[PDB]
């Protein structure tokens, strides 16, 4: 499922 | 299943009979009844020593239906105007429906008022009061 | 997105509600906004007062 | 006058809100019942001057994605008339009068009177702050401006003041004829942390508190009563759920239009005629 | 299907009428009657021995919604002010709707008060009620 | 469970017996009391400086679904004419329906008015009322 | 469609006016009257013979939400203290919110009572009651 | 949380105490009081000049389910017969549940009538009502 | 939006000052004012020829939650016992919440009654009557 | 105390409802009402001590299959607190009394006293039945035993009798605190036979009317009030229908609990201490 | 104050689930009437301090799995304003107060004064605990610090009590603004087990009773009322459905802020002004 609610960042 | 041994008496129970003819679309009747029931007190305590009865007052309230024919006007048992000064006592009778067998006599009703309300989303009601000499019940 | 842009939002930068990477199109009344007006840091979107 | 609750909510609680937000003991009173650890974790993020979180207030059904961190949703609701007047008559007047307004104001010299001037034609002084002047004191109002007689007052000649009046819109006559209406607006605080909402509620209940007193629904919609809902999922097939507790605001408050009066009468004039049939 | 043998009167059934026009959105009307019925008692008993009729009271009362024309003001039944020294009694006819046929008739009309509600979210309200000689009925 | 320490008197915890036989289908009993505690002032204060006791009274009311027998009046504790005064005085009981244990006793019953209403969509009922000399409980 | 041969007034159609302004938020008014009417009897029949007006008797009573302006305290029509005093009499006039035509006059008008109740969910109401010398109509 | 500077008394926050025992089930008091105040007139005003206290007067009213032990009777407080005549007065108070600090105190009571209610649907009512000579609060 | 031409008090509009502190958690206030308007009549006329003002009265009546602290007994205002006798005259003013205007001024109150309702599922109220000399408003 | 009506209900129905299944005529009277052939069947079925069939009680959702040729399933419904009292205060004691209990004891000589023995130490004694002391006959109780005069009534040195009384736990004061509550049970006879499930309504009728006078409901449990529900398929998709006519038993009981006192006070002291000024 | 029911009955209600789980006979006591074996069940696996089983409390939409066992799920619920002020006034005050509190404390000498001391600024004493003081004691409080005369009262000179007090704030006047609500909760245990659902049930309302006493909803939460909902399957689909019983806690209680009001006159000054006209 894609992330909208709880948007986080990109791991690098 | 009908039982004697506990039975009690309601509206389709019951017929209410003046002159030996059953009172059409009668709504309610009401008996009530005054002894007068005085205390005695003294000098020498607070308490009643006795009772004693010293007038006995009672009157029978009934509602009804203006019926288009049989009125109490028409009866004739109701009286409009002067005309009341020529009506005779009457006896009231409640019967059992069943039995035919009277449960309560009302002796020597005198009418003391009279009404008719004209409304215009209901049926038209008389009701009447007499007061009256004595009841009493036979068996 | 869009954006009101008040005098807090001036100072403390937008707090952009996606993870942008890149920015394809940026505009207002006043038309386009050029890259010397606007800058991106920690995906807060600060602009020229 | 028409009124629009919604507008009026969105218009006194955005700055409220932010006013709250900036200060940060305010919300270390309004938060004291709640567990240490949300209150600290509230303060932290929201509140103060440099608070990287935001709130945010608007209408429902907006085309573009909100602040589902923190965001108030207001929701204008249902309502009925409830009270009339004979001949729908809400009052009468004989000069048109517009909005009530309160703005501070200092005292001059002038003339050896003092006055306070005003932004706006005064169709009507309620009050001028702190003072209650005697007939000695020639109290007049002119266009925008109050004047007050110099002699005996000269240690006020520099007085601050605020003064509460209402605009007039022109000199004319008619009735104001309207209702009243019971309306209603709903307010939710969206947040998809639970303890967010909780803490939204918490504030909302104080703004509204706060707002009772002041003059916008001191003289229009009054009566403000409230109304809780359940704290539940307002949308639950997301990556995650958003939560929220509705609030219902509901007032009392006067729908009406000035029908103006052409009609003037200025004098009476008596004549004899015999009849001599 | 239309039977005699049970009918009673209604809002609907029933018109009223004064001097031979009948009275528009009248909404009730209550006739109320008495005739003093007073109980005989003596040394010896504590029973009623008889009743007596001393005294005929009886009052009409009418409520209408307050029309814009034909009021009892404008029809000159009722009165507002002194002139109420010169209104003659008059007679207040229930008439059956069907057969136009008097029901019962209400003799020398007087009236006692009137009022008038004047209310907000309602239709205004006249109410009269009237001393009367006598009420009787013809058939 | 069932507990003594604390516990209530209910419409079914509690028999009512005249004469040693219950009473069927009694719908209510209400005993009302009074002292006539009077107040006593006197010049020099606004104050009551005592109350005393002066007249004691009381009643004890019963309304009754009527049944077809064992009425009141069939019983004879009520009287409907002349025969009241041929009635003695009576004590009612009101008594413990668990342990068969007097609750409180209403003694020297004599009646003061006795009522029946017969209505259309209801059972019929009787109530009546007596005053009593005194009451009393015993443990 | 508009039909003049039935119309009603109502809440929205009257006007209430005092000294030529229209009363603002007045939420009823009433209107009461009496004319003292008695029955004549005589010794010789039960009947009343005749009637007589011998006493006239009328009120005016106004309910209305006290405006934070104009109240009657403000307008001076209602009095707090002694300077009912010096309050001369006023004539209070319903008019026809259309045709701007008097509907009724109540003329003298003079105060006996004033309320005023402060309530924690309600808005603020006055009502006063005068008594009025005459009231008449004119058309 | 939990703030002094705003609070009010609950049915549950108030204990009622009878010589040092607390009264089960009690489900109301009403306390009542009165002063007389009259009010004085004279030639040459309408205007009240004074008032002055002339006459104290209050009672306290009680009601409670009735207890199958420990009622007022059984505790003593309460009288069904002659008995009242000695009863001395007792001192009601009125306790807060939290501090045990008494909120008032009523002096002297004494018993002006006594009702209990026996009925089919419900629980046992007393009620008991007590003239006081005095009542006061002590901080 | 806010307008002045139309306006009304409401609960949350006014606020109750005594001795310069207001009343928290104050129900009602009723204020109630009465003039003795009596008519004159004469030899000659039914009408009224004149009204007459001939005796002021008035009340304001206070309902209240009983706090905890600063109820009208621990103000002082208020009193239970002797002490009635030892209470001057206290002003009662109801001013307005927004301007800190007084509405109207109540002079003179003095106490006629004092209540106090313990309840098992509602808050304690207090109720207080004042008779007073007069009542004003300034502007 | 706190209750559980479900459970009362299951121990009070199980044994009275074997009582009467055992015991034809009663079941012949309870059901002279029906038609002959469904009381004859019902009454060679279940009736008797030869009965092969057998009715069951117990609570809803078991994890087994039940007897549903004819099973009372009973099923704790809603209530709420309806009375209050005063500081919450339902009683008071001087001694922590249990419950209420009834027991057949006899008379023996002992010392020229007669004493009833009974179980437990008395807490309360109610009633010895049919005997009212006077004075004379010194009537005292000790722990668990009643004592009664032996001089003037040697005749009765055998009398049997039932006592009342009711349980001590400890020597304590305390306030017993709580309220009252209305709460609902629900019970369904079902059986796949309708005229089974309409004769388990009948005999369910019958015993809660017989339970209206126990002990336990006399003085808990008050105000019996019994509904009806229509007759239905409980269970649509088997090989056969369940049917079942619910009933509702509501019932008013008290919620409570003993807050014992410890504080006891047994001498006041006075002092007069002077003041010099 | 601005108040959060739900958070108040967590922090209550889990100590007092604590206090009695770890105590044998209080559990006996409140099971006294379940059938034994559940009784014994219970007491054996939840109750005393070697029970090996636990009860929890929390929140519902918890983002982990639960003790489905037995858990108090906790459920904030609707409210409305019930009952408003004239001008809204809850109250007024003169020196800014907190919250209540109950300490206790030891008598000391000091200088030939008997003192308690306070672990905060006493904003009003409302009860030393068994002692009415005469004028003659010259009661008085300072700071934290309250303070009685030791000359007659030497042998209380290591006397224990509870002071009963309030915080202070700071030294300000104001209005106390606000209103009443009334606001429910949603309590329910749910367990796998209906026995234990049961079980949990009772326990809740003991512990409720217990409530009603403690000075947090004497003061605040008043008119505490409690409805009870059926016994259900709250989940239905897993591989054993989880039973609850609801129960609803309904509060009365008041919404309100500190307005202070800075002005403050201390003087009032005359003055004759002559009018020569």
């Amino acid at each position: 499922k894609r992330e909208d609610v709880i948007v986080l960042q990109d791991p690098y | 299943a009908s039982e004697a041994k506990q039975t009690v008496h309601t509206g389709n129970t019951v017929l209410l009979m003046i002159k030996g003819k059953p009172v059409g679309r009668a709504q309610s009747a009401s008996g009530q009844r005054e002894y007068g029931t005085t205390g005695v007190y003294e000098i020498g305590s607070i308490m009643p020593q006795e009772h004693v009865y010293l007038r006995y007052e009672g009157t029978i309230t009934v509602e009804r239906l203006r019926m288009k024919k049989e009125n109490f006007a028409d009866l004739g048992y109701a009286s409009l105007g002067e005309e009341i000064l020529k009506k005779d006592i009457i006896d009231i009778l409640v019967v059992d429906n069943l039995t035919k067998q009277v449960i309560i006599s009302y002796h020597g009703c005198s009418a003391n008022n009279y009404n008719e309300t004209w409304q215009t989303n209901e049926i038209v009601t008389e009701e009447i009061e007499f007061s009256y000499l004595t009841a009493s019940d036979k068996a | 997105m869009i954006y009101f842009v008040n005098k807090d939002r001036i100072k403390k930068g937008i707090p952009l509600y996606y993870d942008v990477k890149e920015i394809t199109y940026i505009a207002t009344q006043d038309g386009t906004v050029y890259e010397e007006d606007y800058e991106i840091k920690n995906n807060r979107l600060y602009l020229n007062e | 006058a028409i009124t629009s609750v919604d507008s009026y909510l969105l218009s006194e609680i955005k700055p409220r809100l932010n006013t709250v937000l900036e200060n940060c003991y305010i919300i270390d009173e309004v938060l004291k019942d709640f567990d240490y650890q949300t209150r600290e974790s509230f303060k932290e993020a929201f509140c103060g001057k440099n608070a990287q979180h935001e709130v945010t207030v608007g209408f429902n059904f907006p085309k573009f994605k909100n602040n589902y961190e923190a965001h108030y949703l207001i929701q204008l609701g249902q309502g009925q008339e409830t009270k009339n007047s004979l001949g729908s008559i809400q009052s009468s007047y004989f000069e048109a009068t517009g909005d009530t307004l309160v703005e501070s104001s200092t005292a001059i010299r002038e003339d050896d009177k003092l006055v306070f001037t005003v932004s706006k034609p005064i169709g009507e002084l309620i009050k001028v702050e702190d003072i209650e002047f005697a007939k000695y004191d020639n109290l007049q109002v002119e266009g925008n401006k109050v004047s007050f007689k110099y002699q005996t007052n000269e240690d006020y000649e520099n007085y601050n003041a605020n003064i509460i009046f209402t605009e007039k819109k022109n000199d004319s006559k008619g009735l104001v004829k309207g209702f009243t209406v019971e309306e209603q607006v709903t307010v939710v605080g969206l947040s998809f942390n639970v303890d967010v909402a909780r803490c939204l509620d918490a504030v909302l209940k104080m703004i509204l508190i706060s707002m009772r007193d002041s003059i916008e629904e001191q003289q229009t919609f009054q009566l403000q009563n409230l109304s809780f809902g359940d704290i539940a999922p307002i949308i639950e097939d997301g990556d995650s759920m958003i939560f929220g507790r509705p609030t219902i605001i509901k007032y009392t408050s006067s729908l009406d239009l000035d029908y103006t009066i052409t009609q003037d009468i200025n004098k009476l004039t008596f004549k004899e005629r015999k009849d001599w049939k």
